[PDB]
């Protein structure tokens, strides 16, 4: 479980 | 009325010229606003970083990793609630969700 973050205020 | 079932109010659609006149001043692109834009936006809100994520996590309803005019509204509207003293719902009710990401078939 991770996924593809699409939020750039945390990366990840 | 016109219908009178259907009689939603979009709450951003009363104070979108304010959230608009901001999208402008952050220089949007082919109508859109990129990370860096509104992340500096989100930056100087004094907002935490977890809200501003999770306020681009609603914005964005329309997936396209960028903020129209629209989106921009709808995140500034979350801002200015977390301003005024209160918490946004972290969910989108459907008189926050913008009927332009509405497609049905």
């Amino acid at each position: 479980f991770n996924y593809e973050s699409t939020n750039p205020f945390t990366a990840k | 009325g016109p219908l009178g079932s259907d009689d939603v109010e979009w709450v951003v659609g009363k104070d979108k010229p304010t959230y608009d006149e901001i999208f402008y001043t952050l220089s949007p692109v082919n109508g859109k606003i990129t990370g860096a834009n509104a992340k500096k936006e989100m930056v100087k809100s004094k907002l935490p970083n977890t809200v501003l994520g999770k306020i681009w996590k609603l914005a964005d309803v329309d997936k396209d990793g960028l903020l129209d005019d629209e989106e921009f509204a709808l995140a500034n509207h979350l801002i200015k609630v977390k301003l005024e003293g209160h918490e946004l719902p972290a969910d989108l009710p459907p008189h926050l969700v913008p009927p332009s990401k509405r497609r049905h078939e």
